[PDB]
């Protein structure tokens, strides 16, 4: 299905361009960094071949890749900002 | 369910204005993982919308043990001390998450001056006594 496909699509290639981003330099290690690189593109590169696929093998990939991003998410509001009346909001 | 996880449902009933149910979620983010500060502050707020001056205070407190560097939990701290009456910590608080915010290029609009102009106001009204 081609809207729940989008979000998938979406999520990884704006996910690739935020740990790249100037911005959060000295946020991420290097490490860090390039696993979430690799596994973004491997979710990609995945969607261009499995069109045919179903619910619950894209649902699997989903979980997956949500696997990897969560704990370096983690990591970036460990840092040293940690990671933010629009001041009266939670994060 | 992950501690990131968690956080997430907790923001959705922060925004529905679920404010006890949300905090609960951020309690449970902390059991899976304590040492992240953003689930404190997130808590602390829930606790000052809740009308919970010294719940949001100890949050606070943790927070900074975790990120000293934290704008948001200088700020929620300083106006837990605001309505505390304990003026003089508050503007400090305020003013240092002021400086903060310049320096990380935060942009929170006029959020900040006003509520250190509202501070420095209040402590006046404190000092009728002679």
């Amino acid at each position: 299905d081609p809207f729940t496909e989008f979000s998938l699509e979406s999520y990884a290639f704006n996910m690739k361009a935020t740990v790249e981003d100037e911005k959060l330099q000295g946020k991420i290690n290097d490490e860090d960094k390039q696993k979430i690189l690799d596994k973004c593109n491997e979710i990609i590169n995945w969607l261009d071949k499995n069109q045919t696929a179903e619910k619950e093998e894209f649902e699997h990939q989903q979980k997956e890749l949500e696997k990897v991003c969560n704990p370096i998410i983690t990591k970036l509001y460990q840092s040293a900002g940690g990671m933010p009346p629009t001041i009266e909001e939670v994060d | 369910p992950s501690a990131q996880e968690l956080k997430e449902q907790g923001n959705r009933l922060f925004v529905g204005r679920k404010y006890p149910e949300a905090a609960a979620c951020y309690g449970r983010a902390i059991t899976r993982n304590p040492l992240v500060a953003v689930y404190y502050t997130n808590r602390a707020l829930c606790y000052l919308k809740m009308q919970q001056h010294e719940q949001a205070l100890a949050d606070c407190r943790r927070a900074l043990e975790l990120d000293g560097q934290s704008v948001k939990a200088h700020f929620f701290l300083g106006q837990c001390q605001l309505e505390m009456e304990s003026y003089d910590e508050a503007i400090a608080n305020l003013q240092r998450a002021y400086s903060l915010a310049k320096e990380q290029r935060l942009n929170f609009g006029d959020d900040i001056p006003s509520a250190l102009r509202i501070a420095k106001k209040k402590r006046w009204n404190s000092i009728e006594e002679r």
